[PDB]
């Protein structure tokens, strides 16, 4: 019956819970402990990118660390030449409420979506000197909030209906669907090597996805509000999630529960992005506060913050190489940060 | 993509001729416009340039002061009017498609070009070869100097490499100092290092036998060098 | 100028590309963002089907004055993570259905949805434009029912025009803060052209208020 | 004495200079390449360079009027006053135009959002300039004894520039003003909460005009056509620049401080 | 089709339970491992000199 089916969840639950704690032998902080630490590291804004007119939802760094696409309010996704702040393009989209962009891998393509519930890909080298909208990805219910290439024909995007889902640019078809998320599913993260990929929705918890087979593998718990943004490891085995619970946290694929927790009580306000620098030492979150901080992933502290934005900071990026971050805000501008 | 040249045909000595071109199948106005020359037995030989939005112009020192260059974006045609036509003009016109953003190829494509008859500081680009013969199926390289280096400063070395079929209008094969451009075959490759360049193709078919020409694009004029003839 | 021949061109793209983005941001700010919301069936698509999947954008003039109006009630989500885009709006239209007062109340639903968006942070100052529709089938219903036989709290007559004016009163009594923002209250019904002068006004009303914010005399 | 309240004023004066050239430099720094969406920042920004000009130019005059007179000075202090003349009929000029614009921008909401030109502001600051240095160099190369020591002519082209400054922008701005001030209480306060910010400092904006700008205007107006002693002449002269200095260290306090949602 | 949901979530709640683990101190080990080998190659741990910053001019 249901009450037994639910007696039988709750001790499933409990099972995996004290399995959990059972291999939890030592705290992270306490390995990395008697560890030099960052220090205090400031770094300045070199490049200030001045095209946008409105709030800037989502920014993706190009695989050759140059170019970078923004999406804003305006109907605008803009293609920017970061060494000399030159626009490269500018693309006019159908639906200005976009709230995620991303760049092909490729850097033949690049992706939008948003509250039309579509994901446009846009083809970047025509034989036309235009940029071209590609494919329109229909099938989702709910707005876009995430997405990201996997190669020139495969994206993943993420919902506010709760699912993700797995499409055939060519075809434009779902080839397979990522469902069981109760609540909007806000963020996702590909694997460096693009076999799984985690997402963070508004049950508070994240979901480790395998893309071949088509199911969850790991459920991770631990915050207490919706989580908005979620970045994996350069190594590819831990991922890092921030919420409006106004923290960050870190979870290990192959410990399956939570290694450590980045806060502080003189913050009150949510993370809306988070990244991760080369060889994963710095975590780069973006609050509602109107700045950026830079914590020590190993330790728990503040490495720094970066600041330099009059609004709420929405996304950020690292470059391939490592060699700046990029964020943008809700004040219309994007700061490169070296 | 299509760019049809028309005008030329018979002038007499100081007159005067407007040389038209028909842009179609891309958008005409994001892109520079260049005019080249090419003499009924010599090299290939720039002359005139328009940018984007009718912007920046450009014209060669040979033609400077009689020749203008214009564009009618709405109506996708690109014009020009020489005046005072001297005999040393009687030449096939080229028009010469070019966007210039962050890892575009310009000079890309080539108009078929129309043919005018009129009755009787620069870097040098040199080829020391010429009707160079070999049998199909073997590997050719050929050479082109400059007079000073071609590398920037941004550490791009502005050096294009164009092909043109008997026949048949020039068209490029590399870009910039090894970069291939796109529909050509992979056997084609580009290099060099300041002010030697060598263009090689590994197994040369039937169809790729033509005239090579180098050009510059470091700064303006742009230059040619004399082509280096290809014979089976 | 220390650039490249190739250089001097990408900065010529650049150029033209921001003079571009300019000419469109300058004629963005000369439109009218309204934001449209209501429960189901409560005459939504009646006051947003006067003149000519996620969001609907409609697009219409009145006087010298472009409105884009933004349906998003099949959205069907979280509101609270998609809301905030709306920040900066002219006015929300928020529409309820008199005549939905018995139909679990569907009344209620609509009063809870108005306490959720008329006190929202992002909309603290935005001006709502709150139309009370089917009127005729309300008067129909009221003489048919008293609105006492749902609702308790009801003391006053059982007439159409006490009972319309009871529910406005307790909908303009749903804001906790009624200095920062002005709630128009319309009542309309199936059969009306006034809708657009009254939100045309209520945007008139709002411009003014932003010029003056402006100024920093406000 | 009398020479005791000149220099009382004077050193009055010179600390007030000071202070409104120091606000007009935060004014012209926070707002100089920002703010410029506002369609009212434009004549916020040429009213305080053009504020900075006149307190720099008198308090340098204050200054160098404490040395004699007679070869090394008195040739660039008579350019330099006329100079701080410019500056302060500019300024006048600004003062209206922002008033203009206030009345405006609620008088015709919608021409003022989809219709106004979007450089408007900025071609009408390049006139109000244009304007103020062609009367000025009429008036400095032609009624200054640096060039031409005239007595009627001078007197009459003293009299146009005050006629003009006067019945012009006094009638202009204060009924600009006065609209505005009605308007908002017809139209605005009947409905909602009185927006007494708005009426307080369009009162006050008024009151430091015609309180302290104009009392210069009128000095160089009963300076001529009047017969004057020149007892108490020193005195109205150091009287109306402090009136002056005071409306121009004001300005930025009330016409930015005030005047700030885009600052925040 | 709360059947069907309980069953879906057992079924998940089973495969989920039967996964193998690794104790947090190896994984820690491993991540700190993972930061001290790629930590030269980390432009934002260590401020690069001007010459090699492409976005210092
Ligand atoms: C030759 C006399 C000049 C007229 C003097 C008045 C100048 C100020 C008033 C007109 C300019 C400002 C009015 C429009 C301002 C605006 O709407 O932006
Ligand atoms: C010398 C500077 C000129 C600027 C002042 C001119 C302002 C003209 C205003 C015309 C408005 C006519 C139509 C108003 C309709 C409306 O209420 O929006
Ligand atoms: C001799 C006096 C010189 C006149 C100076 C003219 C000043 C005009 C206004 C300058 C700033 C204008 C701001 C840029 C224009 C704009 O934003 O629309």
């Amino acid at each position: 019956e249901l009450d037994q089916l639910r007696q039988e969840a709750e001790q499933l639950k409990n099972q995996i819970r004290d399995a959990r704690k059972a291999c939890a032998d030592a705290t992270l902080s306490q390995i990395t402990n008697n560890i030099d630490p960052v220090g205090r590291i400031q770094m300045r804004t070199r490049r200030t990118l001045r095209g946008h007119l409105a709030k800037i939802y989502a920014m993706h760094w190009g695989t050759d660390s140059r170019l970078l696409v923004s999406a804003s309010q305006d109907g605008k996704l803009i293609i920017w030449d970061s060494y000399t702040t030159n626009k490269v393009h500018a693309i006019p989209l159908r639906s200005s409420w976009v709230m995620t962009c991303a760049y092909a891998p490729s850097g033949n393509y690049v992706a939008c979506g948003g509250l039309d519930n579509i994901c446009s890909i846009y083809n970047l080298k025509t034989r036309e000197g235009n940029v071209r909208v590609s494919r329109e990805l229909a099938g989702h219910t709910g707005y876009l909030s995430c997405c990201r290439f996997l190669d020139d024909n495969q994206i993943v995007t993420s919902s506010g209906d709760t699912t993700c889902a797995l499409w055939d640019i060519e075809t434009g078809q779902q080839t397979t669907t990522f469902t069981g998320h109760t609540g909007d599913v806000m963020s996702l993260s590909l694997a460096p090597d693009t076999r799984l990929f985690v997402s963070g929705a508004c049950d508070a918890s994240a979901k480790l996805w395998d893309v071949r087979e088509g199911m969850c593998r790991q459920t991770f718990t631990g915050h207490e509000s919706d989580i908005n943004a979620i970045c994996f490891f350069p190594n590819g085995n831990a991922f890092a999630t921030g919420s409006d619970d106004a923290t960050c946290r870190l979870f290990d694929l192959r410990a399956d529960q939570e290694l450590m927790t980045y806060s502080h009580d003189n913050i009150i306000c949510g993370i809306t992005s988070v990244s991760f620098s080369k060889s994963g030492r710095l975590l780069l979150a973006g609050y509602d506060d109107f700045n950026c901080n830079v914590w020590d992933a190993l330790k728990a502290d503040r490495a720094g913050v970066l600041a330099g934005h009059d609004n709420r900071v929405s996304c950020l990026g690292v470059t391939d190489d490592g060699m700046a971050v990029a964020t943008g805000s809700w004040d219309s501008f994007l700061k490169i940060w070296n | 993509v299509q760019l049809v040249e028309s005008g030329g045909g018979l002038v007499q000595p100081g007159g005067s001729r407007k040389l038209s071109c028909s842009a179609s199948g891309f958008a005409f106005s994001s892109f520079g416009m260049h005019w080249v020359r090419q003499a009924p037995e010599k090299g290939l030989e720039w002359v005139a340039y328009i940018s984007s939005g009718s912007g920046t112009i450009y014209y060669a020192d040979t033609v400077k002061g009689r020749f203008t260059i214009s564009r009618d974006d709405p109506k996708n045609t690109l014009f020009l009017q020489m005046t005072s036509l001297r005999s040393e003009d009687t030449a096939m016109y080229y028009c010469v498609r070019s966007i210039y953003y962050y890892g575009s190829s310009p000079f890309d494509f080539w108009g078929q070009g129309t043919t005018l008859t009129v009755s009787s500081s620069d870097i040098v680009m040199t080829q020391a070869t010429s009707s160079v013969p070999v049998t199909p199926g073997e590997s050719v390289s050929i050479s082109c100097r400059s007079s000073k280096s071609l590398l920037h400063s941004n550490g791009n070395t502005y050096l294009y490499w164009f092909l043109q079929r008997p026949g048949q209008s020039p068209q490029l094969l590399i870009y910039r100092m090894s970069n291939l451009a796109s529909g050509v075959p992979d056997r084609f490759s580009g290099s060099g290092s300041g002010t030697a360049f060598t263009l090689t193709i590994s197994r040369l078919e039937a169809e790729d036998v033509g005239v090579y020409y180098c050009m510059q694009h470091l700064e303006y004029p742009l230059t040619f060098g004399a082509g280096t003839k290809l014979e089976l | 100028c220390t650039l490249s021949a190739e250089d001097k061109a990408a900065v010529e793209r650049s150029k033209m590309i921001d003079r571009n983005l300019r000419e469109d941001g300058e004629k963005a700010a000369r439109e009218v963002k309204l934001l449209l919301l209501g429960a189901g069936e409560s005459g939504k698509s009646t006051i947003v089907k006067q003149m000519k999947t996620g969001i609907v954008e409609t697009h219409f003039t009145f006087k010298d004055l472009h409105f884009k109006m933004f349906d998003v009630g099949a959205q069907r989500s979280e509101r609270k993570k998609w809301i905030h885009c709306f920040e900066g709006v002219a006015a929300i239209i928020f529409c309820v259905a008199l005549s939905d007062y018995d139909l679990m109340n569907r009344m209620h639903e609509s009063m809870k949805l108005f306490d959720s968006i008329c006190n929202n942070k992002w909309f603290t100052d935005t001006s709502i434009i709150l139309f009370l529709n089917k009127k005729d089938l309300f008067e129909e219903k009221i003489k048919k029912s008293p609105l006492t036989i749902c609702y308790q709290e009801y003391a006053g007559s059982n007439t159409y025009e006490e009972a319309a004016a009871y529910i406005q009163c307790q909908f303009e009594d749903l804001n906790k803060r009624k200095d920062t923002k002005e709630i128009y209250t319309h009542f309309t019904c199936s059969t009306d052209t006034k809708n657009v002068q009254f939100v045309f006004d209520a945007v008139t009303d709002v411009i003014i208020k932003n010029n003056l914010k402006d100024c920093g005399l406000f | 004495t009398v020479h005791t309240a000149y220099l009382v004023l004077s050193s009055l004066a010179m600390f007030t200079c000071l202070c409104g050239m120091a606000g007009n430099s935060m004014v012209i720094w926070l707002l100089g390449f920002r703010m410029h969406r506002n369609p009212f920042c434009i004549y916020i920004l040429n009213l305080a360079a053009a504020d900075l000009l006149f307190l720099f130019s008198m308090a340098s005059t204050l200054s160098l009027e404490t040395q004699p007179l007679v070869n090394t000075t008195d040739k660039v202090h008579e350019l330099m006053k006329r100079l701080m003349y410019f500056a302060y009929t500019v300024g006048l000029s600004l003062l209206t135009a922002i008033s203009t614009q206030r009345c405006l921008s609620v008088l015709f909401p919608i021409w003022f959002k989809c219709h106004r030109p979007r450089h408007l502001s900025a071609w009408v600051c390049g006139l109000l300039w244009t304007l103020c240095l062609l009367m000025n160099g009429l008036t400095s190369s032609f009624c200054s004894k640096f060039l031409k020591f005239n007595e009627d002519r001078c007197f009459r082209v003293d009299m146009v520039q005050a006629a003009l400054i006067m019945g012009v922008l006094t009638p202009v701005m204060t009924l600009s003003s006065l609209t505005l001030f009605v308007w908002v209480r017809r139209s605005s306060q009947q409905w909602r909460r009185q927006p007494t910010r708005l009426f307080v400092v369009v009162l006050a904006s008024v009151l430091v005009f015609l309180i302290c700008s104009l009392p210069l205007s009128i000095y160089w107006f009963v300076l001529y056509w009047l017969s004057l002693p020149p007892e108490m002449q020193v005195l109205c002269f150091s009287l109306s620049r402090l009136s002056s200095s005071v409306s121009s260290s004001a300005n930025p306090v009330i016409y930015f401080l005030v005047g700030s949602r885009r600052s925040h | 089709a709360s059947i069907a949901q309980a069953r879906k979530l057992v079924e998940q709640l089973k495969m989920e339970a039967n996964i193998d683990r690794i104790k947090v101190s190896k994984a820690a080990a491993d991540l700190m491992a993972y930061c001290e080998a790629h930590a030269k190659e980390d432009p934002l741990l260590t401020p690069v000199p001007a010459s090699e910053n492409p976005f210092r001019e």
